[PDB]
């Protein structure tokens, strides 16, 4: 199995 | 803080989406879809049972930390 962490930032 | 949403496809893929509780899940879907290289209309996302909306958010669906998201393929025809 493969684990990847993705971070998304959204400006209000 | 950031929330960790585990997205799984149809294989042993365990991607951890570390986004904010107010970040639209639509972007989450697009992010994964873009990484795979497919159109957002070629696949379908589901949360436990109900499908995710294009305006849904982690805080809207009452998603907790370390939750799971299902990804399915759209029928050919």
């Amino acid at each position: 199995n493969n684990r990847d962490p993705i971070v998304i930032s959204d400006s209000p | 803080d950031h929330i960790n949403l585990k997205v799984a496809g149809q294989d042993g893929s365990v991607v951890q989406f570390k986004i904010k509780r107010h970040t639209p899940l639509s972007k989450l879907m697009k992010a994964y879809c873009e990484r795979q290289g497919l159109s957002m209309r070629q696949i379908r996302f589901r949360f436990d049972g109900q499908p995710i909306n294009e305006t849904d958010t982690p805080a809207q669906l009452e998603m907790e930390d370390e939750d799971t998201i299902d990804v399915f393929q759209q029928q050919t025809g």
